[PDB]
RNA sequence: CGGUUGUCCGACCGGGCAGUGCCGCGAAGCUACCAUCUGCUGGAUUCCAUGCCAG
């Protein structure tokens, strides 16, 4: 096994912390950064490939996808974070 | 993309579904599930296994006649585009699905 | 350039080192003995399994006396192991067959008997020339 | 007017393309340079269509046809079948046929008037290649080889036949074809011509590996250029042919 | 050298179009559009996407740029495209009234 | 402030053909040197293919097929149920098990890739019975094939 | 699910059985270098940032 993941330990939380967000710049429009979904299942897809340099041009790749259900997200709260010499 | 008709199991198989077997003489077979795959692999006669669709074609439980079955055929010469040609074909298919469904009902009434 | 094909991603390899697979062209050979697969990786305790449409170092064990025990490169044109084709087609042949081809691309006999694999006639152009049946 | 062109690493242009009078059909690829070449020698006077037949790049051996008609096998799909019809004008008929010998570019070779077929074709199949292609069909092997498309390329001004054919065989073949024929090799002595060469009514495209004397006979036999070579150029330059092919 | 016993030649379909075009010379400044000048201006061999929709020939110019139907409710429309499929369709309802005039949909 | 007490949708935050990193806790290899399974893991670089709606009832159809249908298969999604709400659909093997929380986060690297800017255009969705080897798209086309069962005729 | 068995208890309804009789098709679960997906990020002259894992 990879050293970057051992020693193996169970997740102490069922949901799992995101641990990292994209860097913020004022110049972009306002938007959110994440969402939660529910793993419903997974199916099969055929696709018209249009990737240059690929020998499968204009042809039928068969691929497997996942279906993640996403209920409408009810917004309840807001938090603000201030910057300190201790993080 | 094309729907392939299963030779043994008689299923309307789709791309990414089923298995394909070719023999050295050059006759093509497309299979739907692994059960019919090992049926032809075990030399089983499709005119001996009762759940095969083409058995009921000869058995007379399923229709052989009338123009909707003659409508079901594979074309040979392609046709240039015309947008009206699709809708006059496409809205015919909800009629086609309707007439095939009521032909199923009256024929089974005729059987019983 | 080394004898490694360019353009074949991968299929389900089913012909390993030490496999007897019957000949297909009209060179005079009856079967070919797989001894080494060109372009295979270097992994310990792993038999290099040759896929269809891939160059394989081969030897004729049974055949005509003119070319008996003659060792020469060849490509596999047919394999019976199921493999995944790009349009969702899981498919396989009745047997495992191949044709004796030089390192450049020329081939010893004149005509290839039986069907020819789709990728074998694609990654080798003049195989498709010599193929009367390719699907 | 024969120009040298390389697809990727192999000089067999006839394997990758079907070039006729009323249309030129080339293969899809990452490098469109035979879309460039086939408009360079055909400055938008005929439809220049690139296609994929049956999911294969090898369209020159999977498709037979002439100016009157075009033939495709069962293994193509209706996306590709509609691809051929619409990219082509209304004056051309394209037919999809059922056969066991799927490589139609090897078992069927034809020109605007005649045709030749692999000798074990089913009876219902010559009658559909007759009424679509508008040509008539003979039945004759090429030096005990049954791939008539790959072993010989046909044009109405000339045809290059397989070199090891017997003198009596090529004479009767030229008798039953009515075409001035020559037995010669191309692609540095390769035995496959129709796979290696494709030629239409007013030009030919060859490989860079091909040498000048076999360019010259193709120049002379197919009546290219200014029409100065009717085959008497080959007799006048026989010493160059003898020295090169000894 | 071949020579037929009959010695006949058929008619060659050489058009007057391709007879009087201009030869291909790489040093020509006033050039054709060229797929090489197309490929290089829009990238490399793996950058520019070659455009099928610009190459077709049709009667009415805006049949272009339109996606096509392939499958409808599990029956191939492509296998079910027929010329005069209208004409078969009113032919298909010609029985339809005499089916209901005879009326085998009643329950006894 | 304007977000408070309103339902926001995946259309608002996410969009189509977007390269996406995805966060889960993996499968527990339980009931047969230590723990093997149920670990935190953020899978990066997956490609969003489509956004579904649920109320459109023709979600599993594209421009190629005019079959008004949902992404659910015959029998529903096994061990989950029949989805009736907004859904996303990502290429690959997204980590986790069914009925699990599934956190999607925007791609961290601002440098885009042509594999990300590439567009993506459906032909069909395999909605056959994943409980077994199903071979139909919908029940409307199923009874068109099978005809009438004797239990269907006795009931009718 | 369908088909197929024989042993002994004298015989037999039935039991002790073949330490769970066998053979075809198939589901679940496990899975597969026998299948599929993802695999990052730079700089300095080993170290800093960055991501992941633990907290
Ligand atoms: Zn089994």
């Amino acid at each position: 096994g990879s050293l970057a993941f051992l020693p193996r330990k169970r997740a102490a939380r069922h949901r799992g912390r995101v641990k990292s967000f994209p860097k913020d710049d004022p110049k972009k429009p306002v938007h959110l950064t994440a969402a939660m979904g529910y793993k419903a299942g997974m199916t099969t897809i055929v696709r018209d490939l249009d990737r240059p340099g690929a020998k499968a041009h204009k042809k039928e790749v068969v691929e497997a996808v996942t279906i993640i259900d996403c209920p409408p997200m009810v917004v309840v709260g807001l938090v603000g974070y201030i910057e300190t010499p201790r993080g | 993309m094309r729907i392939e008709n299963c030779f043994f199991c008689g299923r309307p198989a789709w791309p990414s579904k089923g298995i394909t077997f070719m023999r050295n003489d050059g006759k093509a077979f497309r299979f739907c599930r692994s059960k019919c795959h090992k049926n032809f692999k075990m030399k089983r006669n499709p005119r001996k296994l009762k759940w095969t669709k083409a058995y009921r074609k000869n058995a007379g439980k399923e229709m052989v006649v009338d123009s909707t079955l003659q409508f079901a055929a594979r074309r040979n010469v392609p046709v240039r585009y015309n947008r009206e040609l699709w809708q006059k074909t496409l809205k015919a298919m909800e009629r086609i699905s309707e007439i095939r469904a009521r032909r199923e009902r009256v024929f089974y009434k005729k059987r019983m | 350039k080394r004898g490694a094909p360019g353009g074949k991603l991968k299929m389900t390899l089913g012909l390993p080192v030490g496999a007897i697979m019957n000949c297909a062209d009209n060179s005079g050979a009856r079967n070919l003995y797989i001894i080494a697969v060109k372009g295979a990786g270097a992994r310990l305790n792993r038999l290099p399994a040759g896929g269809v449409g891939d160059m394989v170092m081969a030897t004729v064990k049974k055949g005509k006396p003119e070319l008996r025990k003659k060792v020469h490169p060849a490509v596999i044109v047919r394999q019976a192991k199921p493999w995944k084709r790009f349009d969702g087609v899981f498919l396989y042949f009745e047997d495992n067959a191949g044709v004796i081809v030089n390192p450049k691309g020329e081939m010893k006999g004149s005509a290839i008997t039986g069907p020819v694999g789709k990728e074998a006639a694609e990654l080798w152009p003049r195989i498709a020339s010599n193929a009367g049946v390719v699907m | 007017m024969a120009v040298r062109a390389q697809f990727e690493n192999s000089n067999e242009v006839g394997v990758f393309a079907t070039l006729t009078n009323s249309y030129c059909l080339v293969a899809l690829g990452a490098s469109e340079n035979f879309y460039s070449v086939f408009e360079a020698e055909l400055q938008d006077v005929i439809p220049i269509c690139r296609t994929t037949i049956a999911g294969t790049r090898i369209i020159g051996r999977l498709t037979a046809g002439n100016r009157k008609g075009l033939l495709v096998p069962t293994t193509t799909t209706d996306q590709e079948l509609q691809h051929l019809r619409n990219s082509l004008p209304d004056d051309i008929r394209i037919q999809r046929i059922e056969e066991r010998l799927s490589a139609l570019g090897n078992v069927i070779v034809c020109n605007d008037h005649t045709a030749l077929i692999h000798p074990d074709l089913e009876r219902e199949t010559e009658e559909i290649i007759a009424d679509v292609l508008g040509v008539e069909v003979f039945r004759q092997t090429i030096a005990d080889h049954v791939l008539v498309g790959s072993y010989m390329a046909l044009s109405n001004q000339g045809g290059l036949v397989h070199p090891k054919t017997s003198i009596q065989d090529q004479d009767e073949l030229s008798s039953l074809l009515g075409v001035p024929l020559v037995a010669g090799s191309v692609n540095r002595g390769s035995n496959v011509i129709g796979g290696g060469m494709v030629v239409n009514d007013w030009l030919a495209v060859t490989g860079l590996d091909t040498t000048a004397p076999e360019l010259s006979v193709i120049e002379s036999v197919f009546r290219l250029g200014e029409g100065a070579g009717p085959g008497a150029i080959n007799t006048s330059m026989k010493n160059t042919i003898v020295e090169s092919f000894y | 050298v071949a020579t037929p016993m009959d010695g006949t030649t058929r008619e060659t379909f050489i058009p007057e179009a391709v007879k009087n075009l201009k030869k291909y010379d790489k040093n020509d400044p006033n050039r054709r559009v060229l797929a090489r000048d197309i490929e290089e201006a829009n990238g490399g061999a793996g950058v520019f996407n070659v455009d099928l929709r610009k190459d077709w020939i049709l009667e009415n110019p805006e049949w272009k740029y339109d996606k096509i139907p392939e499958i409808f409710d599990g029956k191939n429309v492509y296998d079910y495209i027929d010329p005069d499929i209208d004409a078969k369709l009113q032919a298909l309802e010609e029985e339809e009234e005499r089916l209901e005039k005879e009326g085998f949909y009643d329950e006894d | 402030r304007s977000l408070f007490e309103k339902p926001v949708t995946i259309d608002t935050i996410f969009e189509k053909d977007e390269m996406i990193d995805v966060i889960a806790v993996t499968k527990g290899h339980g009931f047969v040197a230590g723990q093997m399974g149920y670990h935190h893991r953020t899978s990066v670089n997956h490609k969003i293919y489509r956004i579904g709606k649920g109320d459109d009832e023709a979600n599993a159809s594209t421009e190629t097929d005019l079959t008004k249908k949902k992404i659910t298969p015959m029998g529903g999604f096994v061990r989950y149920g029949e989805v009736n709400n907004d859904y996303v659909m990502i290429k690959g093997s997204v980590p986790g098990v069914k009925k699990r929380i599934m956190t999607l986060r925007k791609s961290l690297f601002t440098h885009t890739s042509r594999k990300a800017l590439e567009k993506v255009e459906l032909k069909w969705i395999d909605t056959s019975s994943e409980f077994g080897h199903g071979a139909f798209q919908t029940a409307a086309e199923k009874k068109q094939f099978m005809g009438t069962l004797k239990k269907d005729l006795q009931t009718s």
